[PDB]
RNA sequence: CCCGGCGAGGGGAGUGAAAAAGAACCUGAAACCGUGUACGUACAAGCAGUGGGAGCAUGCUUAGGCGUGUGACUGCGUACC
RNA sequence: UGUAACGGGGCUAAACCAUGCACCGAAGCUGCGGCAGCGACGCUUAUGCGUUGUUGGGUAGGGGAGCGUUCUGUAAGCCUGUGAAGGUGUACUGUGAGGUAUGCUGGAGGUAUCAGAAGUGCGAAUGCUGACAUAAGUAACGAUAAAGCGGGUGAAAAGCCC
């Protein structure tokens, strides 16, 4: 039994040129060169997922360190004082915090001040 | 393949993909790797296992009652309307009529019915025994089989 | 001689640019007939600043 | 209305009359057809033709009226290539292109 | 009127009212949630600290939903070594409508 | 939740005024670039332009240990066949005090459309005298 | 009938269930080449993506939020065989 | 070819040596979900698990369990002009190959389930055939013996006619 596999294959080119959709020039008009840039976009995916959580890590700890350092403590010594203070707030929150409600911000400066 | 078995162009010097005929089959219009030959699917089967498979199926139909054991089964004349009008007081249509004595009248009289099939005690097969609805067995031909399966 | 490697839609598009050519945007109207024409030449039927030149 | 005429397989390439085709867009008919009497090329005779057509076009047929009709959509696309054989140096040949033009007018209000 | 707590091995600055995506719970549909592990809440001055948790201060929420996230797929590819995967993902979350900061 | 990041409409960039006479130029050209950036505001994001306006007057009495005043040399490229131009500290302050602070506060920047963005806000000068007072930019340590 | 060279080619009318079934004639993909709409784009360096992300443009039901297109700026990032 | 022997800015401390608590820091460890492979388990039972510890990077390669395609049997059945296949969108869905439903186009075939057989899946082979790009509106228009003007016909004339 022959079988002829136009539609099969079509269907699989189709369906990558469609992942490829808002590439410039031939890698999303062109399978050969898209199939490489989606494999590319996949890699990154996986890679960018575990960097995502590094980044935003470092971004709170920026925002922290800024906000502690208008009350007059540094980064290093504020988690420290917090640690011996046994608070568990996270990094995440602390950020968030120093954003947006200062005067309850403070409050914690001056805690990781007592130890 | 009809071709010749020449060189299309030289080995080298041509900045092209070195080729040795028209007949192989990665080029057009000529070649297909491994070829079909015209070749037997018939397959063995044991005396035992082609047995025991028909004592297998046929001991089934007993228990799904696709198996009508019967009497003396025969038409008047060779004649599909009689055939056709008779099954349904019998209530049937997509049968298997395994007779012992083979009525060349039963026979002429189920060719142009679809659903029905006249064959003799001695030629059942197991593929019709599974395919068809209801198995009519004249009381000849339960003997005839009982003793040819055994 | 010969490229590398082929330019794109894009440079094919940024070379054409400058490819586009202008209208005239400037016809004149002669004085006695009104009929439309380019500057400093003649009309068709043949008349240039209001007097007939060519037959 | 819009009343469309083209030039199917017009022998001149895309390319080229395109170039024409850009001076004429939403341009008022009659501004449109004197640009192209003194517009100095071949393809400008050939989108003429079609223009000059579309305009009677829409005055027999449908639309009338002269004076409010301005060209909305003029577009060029590539046709069929026929293709020739033009032979060089040394034994080989090189396939030349006559390439042709699909001219279409749309001409509104 | 905005509080914190512990729930899906990780933290939530939450107000009451608004619905909060978490980590799967192991609650019905539309039963009801209590948070003991408060850490934080706000209003005129800030009751923090307790070391974990505050004292006498619980989150209680209404579960609204128990779907999946959007599919994440991928891929690990070795250049030059003949090998690729594929791997689709969905994880399940439970969305939380908070209805007390105590 | 997704954390704040600030938006370059809603910013509320503030000015000031950094007497650079005595000043050590690196110690510095560190807290302008600091500042610069935008890192001392707690709503600091990466890629948006948050940090201050600052001027710098008095850029030409700025001071440097050891014996880099003669010594530290500012080479540059003149995009040429052989034209490598070098300046030392002395001699830069002599012909152009502004360069100097600028290219001590330039390296520290990040490189990029937002690092050249954030440069714009330093305004160094030679002279006491600016003429930003009408921005009311206030004083600086 | 209309335009054009008593042309090519079209536009109407008319046949037909249908004429983007009109002879270059079932279906009509992709490469490739256009026309128009939304955003971005002329101080900015590199496999052109990827995580973050303002604005702007469009939809839905609500009197508050989402999806889709776009992607300023920015961390990482040297194609496949 | 250019500083060019801290990665740079820059520093008399932002160097060195010695101590001391801090903090950052990876896919490492813990937290909370979810999946799968084994070995034990109360002994369930013909396997779900109160479990239960444990793994789970991977080229050559070896061992498992699947997706899909054209064809044959189930099928003179079932779905289909109240719109099949194919084409093209959209929304769900599975751990993957994929699958489901439907808008437009299309205008007549398609095929459940469980079996069977394969011309059964392509990005590469300076692959083979057709189509279309790129260079590019670039070179070239084939002897440097030479054209100029008038009139004619024609929709139009440097080239045709006189
Ligand atoms: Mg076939
Ligand atoms: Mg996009
Ligand atoms: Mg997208
Ligand atoms: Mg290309
Ligand atoms: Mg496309
Ligand atoms: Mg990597
Ligand atoms: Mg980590
Ligand atoms: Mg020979
Ligand atoms: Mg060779
Ligand atoms: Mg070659
Ligand atoms: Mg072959
Ligand atoms: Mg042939
Ligand atoms: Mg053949
Ligand atoms: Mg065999
Ligand atoms: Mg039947
Ligand atoms: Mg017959
Ligand atoms: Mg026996
Ligand atoms: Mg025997
Ligand atoms: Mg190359
Ligand atoms: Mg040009
Ligand atoms: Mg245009
Ligand atoms: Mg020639
Ligand atoms: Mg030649
Ligand atoms: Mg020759
Ligand atoms: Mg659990
Ligand atoms: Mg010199
Ligand atoms: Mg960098
Ligand atoms: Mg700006
Ligand atoms: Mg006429
Ligand atoms: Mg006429
Ligand atoms: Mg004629
Ligand atoms: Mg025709
Ligand atoms: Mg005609
Ligand atoms: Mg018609
Ligand atoms: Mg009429
Ligand atoms: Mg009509
Ligand atoms: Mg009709
Ligand atoms: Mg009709
Ligand atoms: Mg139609
Ligand atoms: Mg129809
Ligand atoms: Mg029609
Ligand atoms: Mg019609
Ligand atoms: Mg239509
Ligand atoms: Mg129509
Ligand atoms: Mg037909
Ligand atoms: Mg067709
Ligand atoms: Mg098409
Ligand atoms: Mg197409
Ligand atoms: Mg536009
Ligand atoms: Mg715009
Ligand atoms: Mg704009
Ligand atoms: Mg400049
Ligand atoms: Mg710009
Ligand atoms: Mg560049
Ligand atoms: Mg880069
Ligand atoms: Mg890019
Ligand atoms: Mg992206
Ligand atoms: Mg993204
Ligand atoms: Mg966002
Ligand atoms: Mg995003
Ligand atoms: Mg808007
Ligand atoms: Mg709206
Ligand atoms: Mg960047
Ligand atoms: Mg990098
Ligand atoms: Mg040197
Ligand atoms: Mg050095
Ligand atoms: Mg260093
Ligand atoms: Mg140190
Ligand atoms: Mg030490
Ligand atoms: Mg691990
Ligand atoms: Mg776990
Ligand atoms: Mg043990
Ligand atoms: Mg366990
Ligand atoms: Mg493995
Ligand atoms: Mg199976
Ligand atoms: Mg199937
Ligand atoms: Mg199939
Ligand atoms: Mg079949
Ligand atoms: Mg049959
Ligand atoms: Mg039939
Ligand atoms: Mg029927
Ligand atoms: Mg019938
Ligand atoms: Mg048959
Ligand atoms: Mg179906
Ligand atoms: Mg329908
Ligand atoms: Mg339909
Ligand atoms: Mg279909
Ligand atoms: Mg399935
Ligand atoms: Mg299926
Ligand atoms: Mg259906
Ligand atoms: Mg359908
Ligand atoms: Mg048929
Ligand atoms: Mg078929
Ligand atoms: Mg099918
Ligand atoms: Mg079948
Ligand atoms: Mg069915
Ligand atoms: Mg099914
Ligand atoms: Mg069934
Ligand atoms: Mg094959
Ligand atoms: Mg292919
Ligand atoms: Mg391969
Ligand atoms: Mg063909
Ligand atoms: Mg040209
Ligand atoms: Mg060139
Ligand atoms: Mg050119
Ligand atoms: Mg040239
Ligand atoms: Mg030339
Ligand atoms: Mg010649
Ligand atoms: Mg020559
Ligand atoms: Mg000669
Ligand atoms: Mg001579
Ligand atoms: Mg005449
Ligand atoms: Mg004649
Ligand atoms: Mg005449
Ligand atoms: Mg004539
Ligand atoms: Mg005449
Ligand atoms: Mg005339
Ligand atoms: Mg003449
Ligand atoms: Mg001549």
């Amino acid at each position: 039994a022959r079988v002829k596999r136009g539609v099969i294959a079509r269907a699989r080119h189709k369906k990558i040129l469609k992942q490829a959709k808002g590439y410039y020039g031939a890698r999303s008009r062109v399978y050969r060169v898209a199939f490489q840039a989606v494999i590319k976009a996949g890699q990154y995916a996986y890679r960018d997922r575990r960097q995502r959580k590094r980044q935003f890590r470092q971004l709170w700890i920026a925002r922290i360190n800024a906000a502690a350092r208008q009350n007059g403590i540094s980064y290093s010594k504020f988690i420290n004082g917090l640690k011996k203070a046994s608070v568990e707030i996270d990094r995440k929150i602390l950020a968030d915090i120093a954003v947006f409600d200062k005067v309850a911000f403070t409050a914690l400066v001056e805690k990781a001040k007592a130890a | 393949v009809t071709g010749s078995g020449k060189k299309p162009w030289r080995q080298k010097g041509t900045g092209r993909a070195r080729s040795g005929s028209i007949k192989s089959p990665i080029w057009r219009s000529g070649g297909v790797t491994f070829a079909a030959r015209p070749q037997d699917h018939s397959q063995k089967v044991n005396k035992k296992m082609y047995r025991g498979a028909l004592k297998s199926i046929l001991s089934e139909l007993v228990r799904q009652d696709r198996l009508i054991v019967v009497e003396k089964f025969s038409v008047e004349a060779p004649k599909t309307k009689l055939l056709a009008q008779k099954l349904k007081d019998m209530a049937l249509e997509d049968v298997l009529i395994i007779t012992g004595e083979l009525d060349e009248n039963l026979f002429l009289a189920a060719r142009n019915l679809h659903k029905v099939d006249v064959r003799d005690a001695t030629g059942i097969d197991p593929v019709s025994l599974i395919a068809f609805d209801k198995v009519v067995m004249t009381a000849d031909a339960v003997k005839q089989v009982e003793e040819m399966l055994a | 001689a010969v490229q590398q490697n082929k330019p794109t839609r894009s440079k094919r598009g940024m070379r054409r640019s400058h490819d586009a050519l202008t209208a005239v945007t400037s016809l004149s109207v002669d004085k006695t007939s009104g009929e439309k024409h380019l500057r400093h030449h003649i009309t068709a039927d043949g008349y240039y600043r209001g007097r007939k030149v060519i037959a | 209305m819009e009343t469309i005429a083209k030039h199917r397989h017009a022998r001149s390439s895309a390319q080229k009359v395109r170039l024409v085709a850009d001076l004429i867009r939403g341009k008022k008919v009659s501004q449109a057809l004197d640009i192209l009497t003194y517009t100095n090329k071949k393809a400008a005779v050939l989108v003429k033709k079609v223009l000059e057509s579309a305009i009677a076009n829409a005055e027999h047929n449908d639309g009338a009226d002269i004076d409010d009709l301005k060209v909305t959509k003029i577009f060029v696309d590539e046709g069929p290539s026929m293709k020739r054989i033009m032979p060089r140096a040394k034994g080989r040949a090189d396939r030349i292109l006559k390439r042709t033009s699909h001219i279409t007018v749309v001409v509104s209000d | 009127m905005y509080a914190v707590f512990q729930s899906g091995g990780k933290q939530h600055r939450v107000s009451e009212g608004q619905t909060v995506r978490l980590e799967k719970l192991d609650i019905a549909t539309g039963e009801t949630v209590e948070f003991a592990e408060v850490l934080m809440i706000a209003n005129g001055e800030e009751v923090k600290i307790g070391v974990p948790f505050v004292d006498g201060g619980v989150i209680k929420a209404e579960v609204v939903a128990h779907g999946r996230g959007e599919k994440v797929k991928i891929v690990k590819f070795r250049r030059r070594k003949h090998y690729r995967k594929q791997q689709g993902h969905r994880q399940w979350f439970t969305d939380v409508k908070i209805t007390g900061i105590s | 939740m997704k954390t704040f990041t600030a938006k370059p409409e809603t910013v509320k960039r503030d000015w000031y005024v950094v007497d650079a006479t005595g000043k050590t130029l690196g110690r510095l050209a560190t807290e302008l670039a600091r500042r610069l950036r935008g890192k001392h505001k707690a709503e600091y994001t990466p890629h948006v332009d948050t940090g201050d306006y600052i001027i710098v007057l008095n850029a030409d009495k700025v001071a440097v240990t050891g014996n880099k005043r003669t010594d530290k040399v500012y080479y540059h490229h003149t995009g040429h066949i052989g034209g490598i131009k070098q300046a030392t500290f002395e001699e830069m302050i002599a012909r152009r005090p502004e360069r100097v602070i600028e290219i001590a506060v330039k390296g520290m920047l990040p490189k990029g459309p937002l690092g050249r963005a954030m440069f714009r806000k330093l305004k160094v000068y030679a002279g006491n005298e600016h003429n930003h007072a009408a921005q009311q930019p206030q004083v600086l340590d």
